[PDB]
């Protein structure tokens, strides 16, 4: 295994509100990796949010958050970004950053609640 | 002229992971840069190379190999890794120098009520070797008492059918996988 | 895809006893049911087995005659009927789904293969 992916940043925020949530990520070359992010709600499946390209030179979004969620990387820390604006309450979830499909990456993942 | 990385990526049937494909590429050249920018990739894992150099680099065998396996899946195609897939379907060797690509197909893939023409092989009797293909299907003898071709108790037929679904979350979503294995051994 | 179970309990040697299994969600064409015995330090092993279109049924030889498996009129719940119930019938019970291949057998005493999964009832015999 060796990978260890550490996301953070989730807290309970009103509607409207902002969050930036970060991933550190270890065990690999972070340098030549795509990644993305995913999210799961307690009682649904596990989806899809977001993806950057290696170099970060492109990025692609789920049509629920594109728009409001931007992606980003940071290479000379190995810390992958995503900024949430205009939160919704439908984006009450735990995410996950993974340069794997899905929520089992390994990471705990971190906690968004989206109520108020 | 250019090498025919398209026919791989874009091709209509993909092949089940424990009968995967595998194409030679050859005498070419090579727009690896087309390849690593795209978003459509949600997965693009380079092992022992470093993507932006590959134009400056050549190599003697260059394969190109696809397969279609679950999204919770696609983390055993790597070196070093253990689970149904590495063990029985597709070994990475811990050498491996290449890029693993995967997308989501759920679109493509899956059917309401499951789609079946995608399977993967769960019982062996052992791992498999390094970029090895086991197509047999054999009763898998779990028990002691032979089984004599009757699937049973102890008794399974050892190829597992995925039974994708839309339904299904990301990690049980189908995804077709392109591993491009990038050898410099001793060769012209 | 959630698998909901109720029936277990405390039970006598020699009692009788049947497990449900709510069956929501399974919207596959050709799928399998099981019954796994999970004993503490023991590899989880599968007692019944059927399968949908075919109705199919598979055992083990520690439950052959005892135990029976079964679906609802609807198709909507799982059954496994528990008879002359020994003292080493006693652990978690899980009925789980899982897709499989259209003219083959179900798999028992492994739980590979089945995706979805129960809570686990408890069933001791005492």
């Amino acid at each position: 295994s060796q990978v260890q992916l550490v996301e953070s940043g989730g807290a309970l925020v009103q509607p409207g509100g902002s969050l930036r949530l970060s991933c550190v990520a270890s065990g690999f070359t972070f340098s030549s990796f795509a990644m993305g992010w995913y999210r799961q709600a307690p009682g649904k499946e596990c989806e899809w949010v977001a993806t950057i390209t290696i170099t970060g030179g492109s990025t692609n979004y789920a049509d629920s958050v594109k728009g409001r969620f931007t992606i980003s990387r940071d290479n000379a820390k190995n810390t992958l970004y995503l900024q949430m604006n205009s939160l919704k309450p439908e984006d009450t979830a735990v995410y996950y950053c993974n340069p794997d499909p899905g929520c089992r990456g390994g990471g705990q993942g971190t906690q968004v609640t989206v109520s108020s | 002229n250019l090498c025919p990385f398209g026919e791989v990526f874009d091709a209509t049937r993909f092949a089940s992971v424990y009968a995967w494909n595998r194409k030679r590429i050859s005498n070419c050249v090579a727009d690896y840069s087309v390849l690593y920018n795209s978003a459509s990739f949600s997965t693009f894992k380079c092992y022992g190379v470093s993507p932006t150099k590959l134009n400056d680099l050549c190599f003697t065998n260059v394969y190109a190999d696809s397969f279609v396996i679950r999204g919770d899946e696609v983390r055993q195609i790597a070196p070093g890794q253990t689970g149904k897939i590495a063990d029985y379907n597709y070994k990475l060797p811990d050498d491996f120098t290449g890029c693993v690509i995967a997308w989501n197909s759920n679109n493509l893939d899956s059917k309401v009520g499951g789609n079946y023409n995608y399977l993967y092989r769960l019982f062996r009797k052992s791992n498999l070797k390094p970029f090895e293909r086991d197509i047999s299907t054999e009763i898998y003898q779990a028990g002691s008492t032979p089984c004599n071709g009757v699937e049973g108790f102890n008794c399974y037929f050892p190829l597992q059918s995925y039974g994708f679904q839309p339904t299904n979350g990301v990690g049980y979503q189908p995804y077709r996988v392109v591993v491009l294995s990038f050898e410099l051994l001793h060769a012209p | 895809v959630q698998l909901v179970e109720s029936g277990g309990g405390l039970v006598q040697p020699g009692g009788s006893l049947r497990l449900s299994c709510e069956t929501s969600g399974i919207t596959l064409d050709y799928y399998a049911i099981g019954w796994f015995l999970q004993v503490p330090g023991k590899e989880r092993e599968g007692v019944a087995c059927m399968r949908n279109w075919d109705g199919s049924t598979l055992y083990a030889p520690s439950v052959k005659g005892r135990f029976t498996i079964s679906r609802d009129a609807d198709k909507e719940v799982a059954y496994l009927e528990m008879n002359s119930l020994k003292s080493e019938d006693t652990g978690v019970y899980y009925c789980a789904a899982g897709p499989l291949p259209p003219g083959h057998s179900c798999r028992i005493p492994t739980p590979l293969g089945y995706d979805d999964w129960g809570q686990g009832t408890q069933v001791t015999v005492s």
